[PDB]
RNA sequence: AAAUCUACGGAUCUACGAAGGAACGCCAAAAGCGAAGGCAGCUCUCUGGGUCUCUACCGACGCUGGUGUGCGAAAGCAUGGGGAGCGAACGGGAUUAGAUACCCUGGUAGUCCAUGCCGUAAACGAUGAGUGUUCGCCCUUGGUCUAUUCUGAUCUGGGGCUCAGCUAACGCGUUAAACACUCCGCCUGGGGAGUACGGUCGCAAGACCAAAACUCAAAGGAAUUGACGGGGGCCUGCACAAGCGGUGGAGC
């Protein structure tokens, strides 16, 4: 594993391996399964799936990862 | 204006199959559903969360179709609470199409019991 | 006494028990 | 553990049920349920590994809290 | 928190004082640990033994999963008034 | 991944009731007790040991200990019961080149109780029992004294860290692998070998004591530098993913 020493805080020891709009996609496919694969009469699910991609365009690759510098510097000082 | 005998939804979430059963207040079964008895799932795997919340969806639609308005949800299983919470909200999804219609659920309960060192469990699997 | 030294004793004991069960059945 | 839902707010009832299953300790025991049989000679090994992990976490939290409380209270 | 002392526990702890012993069970019906009351090990041993004796005698629940929560003085029956609800909201 | 198995004679699921066997969740553990093996639901009976206090008694009555005697996980053996769950042997279904195995499904002996036998374990702290001395710090089990409301002191066992000291190194460190001593057991290069022969014990399985011929010049312990891992973490490559055109087919 990683070399044990000082203080280290993992950038992935939280919920971040979660690529969004999985649940929206499976509800959209549930509509197709119920309504024998027809895009009609559940256009609200299609609107939800498209506003997923608009919000995915809004969000970018984000995390907070400068924590370890602060921990190391303040532990030394 | 308080009534007494609400229907009961039991949701046992085992490891390889989830059972949802709709009973009255004295225990008489009115309808039931399992993972393997769904019309679309065709073999292969059954322990994933999709089989559980699909069974909850199916029972929710079937309970809406028989005109019930007052249910009490009892959940049983040796799993994390996230899966029980997801199964309950999937049942609400089955009853109400857009999460807009009023909640028929009037009570939620967890009925999961542990053996007090009873029988001896089977051996490990050297896979 | 390491495992590499215990394995020689293991094999010798296994062979002796096998021969005892064979020859001692008379 | 039974929780009554008021005014049709299912999310508040589910959060209350989750927190009560947490604080009653039943969630720890419902996760500690075993699928197979473990002998006492393996229960000892698992308890020892648990103890070592706990000691490491105690040292980490002690040092983190000390360096927090040095800075935060006017120093 | 609720203040309990080892001397208080050592004077009150008995399987007939179910009202006092009900401080030391959770909503799941299981026994509270020592570290969240601060009493000594002798006090914890006495509390656990008396709660076990009361459970065998029938005055306290073994477990409360599938049943209502245990408070002193009222019945543990599963009557029709356990699940009273409202209909005027619909 | 499946199949055997089981189910329309109505299974799984749901409520109530009945039977029977084994183990005692939470408390709960670097806790406690025991010479060691070991000992976990609760109430009573009988009993072994231990700790603290005393301006109490007695007066070296002590330590170790060959030959001997007693206790001694588990499996196993004999007689009589019991049998839920698990499960050697064995039947079947899969996997594979084969699979007398790993995986799945049934399941006898056994695991349990009463009375006896055997007397072995990585029975391990891989550290025999005992006595005296050696700088401290932080926790904790059970007491006693003093308190000045929150603490100090002194015994008793259990743990963590360490000055010295010791150690081939790893490490030990007031519960020593430190500074010394008393008594017991054991070792004298590897293989052959805990094997052969003999005696004692056992209903058996086997246990205890325990060689030689021959053969080799090594067999080893700890750590270092590389390499490797169907062990892990962080990266990265027309290697893959997304496309486009070929080669293997024809003639030259
Ligand atoms: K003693
Ligand atoms: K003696
Ligand atoms: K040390
Ligand atoms: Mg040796
Ligand atoms: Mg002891
Ligand atoms: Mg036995
Ligand atoms: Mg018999
Ligand atoms: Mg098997
Ligand atoms: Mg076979
Ligand atoms: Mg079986
Ligand atoms: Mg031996
Ligand atoms: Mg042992
Ligand atoms: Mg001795
Ligand atoms: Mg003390
Ligand atoms: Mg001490
Ligand atoms: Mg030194
Ligand atoms: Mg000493
Ligand atoms: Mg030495
Ligand atoms: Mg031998
Ligand atoms: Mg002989
Ligand atoms: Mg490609
Ligand atoms: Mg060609």
């Amino acid at each position: 594993g990683r070399k044990a020493g000082n203080l280290y805080i993992n950038p992935k020891k939280l919920g971040n391996l979660a690529k969004p709009c999985m649940k929206e996609m499976v509800s959209f496919l549930n509509c197709m399964a119920l309504n024998n694969i027809k895009d009609d009469k559940c256009e609200k699910q299609k609107q939800l799936l498209s506003v997923c991609m608009q919000g995915q365009s809004d969000h970018k690759n984000k995390s907070w990862g400068n924590i370890n510098y602060h921990l190391q510097r303040l532990t030394r000082g | 204006n308080l009534e007494t005998n609400a229907d009961i939804i039991h949701i046992k979430l085992l490891r390889n199959n989830t059972f949802v059963t709709v009973t009255d207040s004295k225990g008489n079964v009115k309808c039931k559903a399992t993972s393997g008895s769904l019309p679309d799932l065709k073999g292969g795997r059954k322990m994933t969360s999709y089989t559980a919340d699909a069974t909850a969806e199916n029972i929710g639609r079937r309970v809406k179709a028989m005109g019930l308005k007052s249910v009490v949800v009892k959940v049983n299983g040796f799993t994390h609470f996230k899966k029980k919470r997801n199964a309950i909200v999937a049942f609400r999804s089955g009853y109400s199409n857009s999460r807009n219609d009023q909640n028929p659920i009037v009570y939620i309960e967890d009925t999961t019991r542990k053996a007090h060192n009873g029988c001896r469990l089977p051996r490990k699997r050297r896979v | 006494d390491s495992v590499k030294k215990k394995r020689k004793k293991k094999m010798n004991k296994h062979k002796y028990r096998k021969l005892r069960k064979k020859q001692g059945r008379k | 553990i039974r929780v009554k839902v008021f005014s049709g707010d299912l999310d508040k009832a589910l959060t209350i049920l989750q927190r009560k299953m947490q604080s009653s300790g039943m969630e720890r025991l419902i996760k500690a349920q075993q699928t197979h049989h473990i002998k006492n000679s393996e229960k000892k090994v698992l308890a020892r590994k648990n103890l070592e992990r706990k000691i490491k976490s105690i040292d980490f939290a002690r040092k983190l809290q000390s360096i927090l409380i040095k800075k935060v209270r006017g120093l | 928190k609720a203040e309990i002392t080892t001397e208080e526990v050592l004077k009150k702890a008995d399987f007939r004082n179910v009202r006092f012993l009900a401080q030391f069970i959770t909503e799941a019906g299981i026994l509270v640990k020592r570290k969240q009351t601060g009493i000594s090990a002798k006090a914890q041993r006495k509390i656990a033994r008396e709660i076990k004796t009361a459970r065998a005698f029938g005055l306290m629940p073994f477990t409360t999963m599938g049943t209502k929560a245990f408070t002193f003085g009222k019945t543990m029956e599963n009557r029709d008034q356990d699940f009273e609800y409202e209909v005027i909201d619909d």
